[PDB]
């Protein structure tokens, strides 16, 4: 019919129950994202010829080609091998992966920030590259990546109310939800972007704090 | 002691050193001056393979380290090095900046660590500030704590690669004593610098090097009053 | 059944059609996106303070909320006032919106990373902030933005994807379309994704090209 | 001419000025020193204000120009200013660096302008770096360029902060000549700098600034050779 947001007002359990969904997915799938980054950092660094080729072009793979598309080639493009997975496995799958190779070279990236002169100075003293990166260089990556992957975090929050497509139950699909018994799109809609936002703010400038009391 | 054998170094097609040669014995004070752009720095990050010769060798107490066939943290043991912008440890206080390399890599006891860096700070006049962190530190402090760090590993050469050209003015002349005063207790050295007056005043020999060549050598004063180059000349006349 | 690619060989057409649709779609995204984003980072220059925070809420709004949302604001929650846009118009409002904050923090991004100094001695030499802007700082802040605008359309490459969800016929679309004739999913997204990523490739490397260039 | 009169600048609660007035009149070369965070460039920047004092004020000619109230494009083009990192425009050539200002602010005749730069080239030596651009250009080079792009407005002071201080020691010399040259020319100068043998040879006066203060002021001679506060004399002593 037309505008009306106090008529939105007691679906507010379901745009709540779509919120916590949105961080149940995003912690998880960031957390393992992470986890995985690591170990595929550790990968690229190996000077073993296979390994670095196959861990840079799963990097390259992963960067260079849209979410959308890996969500569905793990949902759609399995079911033909007599495997359905759930939507939930699904996405956490596709948002892990695919935070693990942004990760991935968010750890590199970290690494080549701190200065080369620090590598300079704990060689020139005898140390050797093991030691220099325990002592001397990891200590500091870890303050140049902890900002960033609390960016992460925050950038996953965005990219995951994509798993709706999907039939997933988070932010988004609370619109469908909504209109299938209220036949509005709009005021639903203007909601749930509204919290998106006000989440976006809120980890945003807790990561600035946490950014100014770590550097 | 030092033997740097005829090297080469290029960048790409930059060629920086173009064939050079280097003795150093035991005692000898060797300043390395010259315009910008010489290659004063890469032949002296040469001496303890922080870059490695296109051609050339270089040795160490007789022994030829670029072959690849010589572990190199060995040699680094030997050799020190101190830096134009400091590369003080940032997360770690004073003391900690000199202990580590001695307890990681000589596996010193850590007690006779902490008398050693005490002492060493002592020496250079920083035991008022051994548990400040870097940041609290300025200039002078700061390349005075990295002298301290890179004696605390011993070694039985010095290099120091422009080690006051980003210091304050009023802060210069600190960190030369404290260069100096090691210079005045027998340590093998060799300064890249634009203070001539450490060369003066401790130097054995200035080489003076130019578009990637030594093109004149001798003592000090030779240099200083008596340089027969027409590049020495101009160079020094700029300078001086 | 089980693997199986030269099935897909002459569904080659399709593929393609969704390829050069993405690219339409991108292109013509990105342009607006670019003159909207421009004209939005005016407004934030401004000191009428209305204009100024009318543009900094419209940024901070867009780049804090979720594409997705975005389209679909466009598509569904714009139809019970009577309004059926089709898919394409629906997609393309979207992305040069989308696009255009984006493009507006490029712009400012790039004029603050022109060295300070550059400014302070147009100033000292009797310049109005006019003339600084003109003659001096735009013409370095130029070249600050064109690799960002770029790196901006090749990421909207695969932000376009998106536009599938809405029944466009973009290369993402593609793999409904064949498997609806060959009960196949996998391999039309393998070779999708492959022509995403040939795609990414090319351009990353004929910009990177360009940026060095410069 | 200038007046600075009793000002302060803060940075946040970083106070860098403390109440530091500065007269100077026409033809007088006033040449400032002290260690660094003494607010020497703070003060120095108070004169065209690039940067505007806490409290105090900046009088031109007469005129006061930090109270909002007055053009401060054309209070700039009165004062000319040199910076110690050049600041050259990089998409422009040598005569294009030059010629701007004149052309857009003075209005000036393209063809005027033109002979303008070719003349102030002529001057500082640049004139076969006509039409090359500055990433070609060496710091000595630039610091010229820098400078005659500063006097083709024609200011009646110019202000130079730490003009060689960025600058290869071989490249010093070159720079300072021209300094010395407008000096001697009856340019009237506010210069800060590190090169203790400029202020000897052309300072007419030496100003001497430490904890945001004008501690001890006086003729070259008197600074160098007969300061009474011992502020100074240490000062002195570590740099000289
Ligand atoms: N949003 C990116 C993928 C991504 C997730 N996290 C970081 N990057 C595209 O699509
Ligand atoms: N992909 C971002 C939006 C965006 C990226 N580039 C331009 N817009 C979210 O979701």
């Amino acid at each position: 019919m037309t505008v009306d947001f106090l008529s939105m007002v007691k679906y507010t359990p379901l745009f709540i129950s779509g919120l916590i969904m949105t961080l149940k997915l995003t912690f998880l799938a960031v957390t393992i994202g992470v986890l995985m980054g690591l170990f595929i950092a550790l990968m690229k660094m190996s000077s073993i010829k296979p390994i670095k080729l196959v861990a840079s072009s799963y990097i390259e793979v992963i960067r260079g080609t849209p979410l959308l598309v890996q969500l569905l080639l793990i949902y759609n493009g399995l079911m033909q091998f007599g495997m359905n997975i759930p939507a939930f496995t699904a996405g956490v799958s596709a948002l892990a992966i695919n935070s693990s190779a942004y990760v991935a070279e968010i750890i590199r990236a970290g690494i080549q920030a701190v200065d080369p002169g620090q590598n300079e100075a704990a060689r020139s003293l005898g140390m050797t590259h093991a030691m220099a990166m325990r002592y001397v260089i990891i200590p500091q990556a870890i303050k140049n990546i902890l900002p960033a992957l609390g960016n992460e975090f925050i950038v996953m929050l965005k990219e995951s109310a994509i798993v709706s497509v999907i039939g997933f139950a988070d932010l988004t699909r609370q619109a469908d939800i909504i209109q299938s018994v209220t036949y509005r799109y709009f005021e639903p809609y203007i909601i749930i972007a509204a919290i998106y936002f006000v989440m976006t703010l809120t980890f945003s400038k807790l990561l600035s704090l946490f950014e100014r009391r770590l550097r | 002691m030092i033997f740097v054998n005829d090297v080469y170094k290029n960048f790409g097609s930059l060629e920086v050193l173009k064939g050079v040669t280097l003795k150093v014995n035991k005692g000898e004070v060797v300043v390395i001056i010259g315009p910008s752009g010489s290659g004063k720095s890469t032949l002296l990050r040469c001496i303890n393979l922080l870059e490695e010769p296109t051609k050339g060798e270089v040795f160490i107490d007789g022994v030829k380290i670029n072959n690849g066939k010589v572990n190199i943290n060995k040699v680094r043991q030997k050799v020190g090095m101190v830096f134009q912008h400091f590369n003080l440890f940032p997360h770690l206080t004073a003391i900690e900046n000199i202990t580590l390399a001695p307890v990681k890599v000589k596996k010193m006891n850590k007690k006779e660590a902490e008398e050693l860096a005490v002492d060493l700070l002592a020496k250079v006049g920083l035991l008022d500030k051994k548990d400040q962190y870097p940041i609290k530190l300025s200039g002078g402090q700061k390349q005075r704590l990295a002298i301290a760090r890179a004696l605390a590993m011993q070694p039985e050469v010095m290099l120091f690669d422009e080690p006051t050209s980003a210091l304050d003015p009023e802060m210069v002349k600190e960190v030369l004593n404290v260069m100096k005063q090691l210079a005045n207790e027998g340590m093998t050295m060799v300064v890249v610098t634009h203070e001539m007056g450490f060369a003066r005043e401790v130097g054995d020999r200035v080489i003076f090097m130019d578009d990637g060549v030594i093109v004149e050598e001798g003592t000090p004063e030779e240099i200083f009053y008596r340089a027969k180059n027409e590049r020495t000349r101009e160079f020094l006349s700029k300078i001086l």
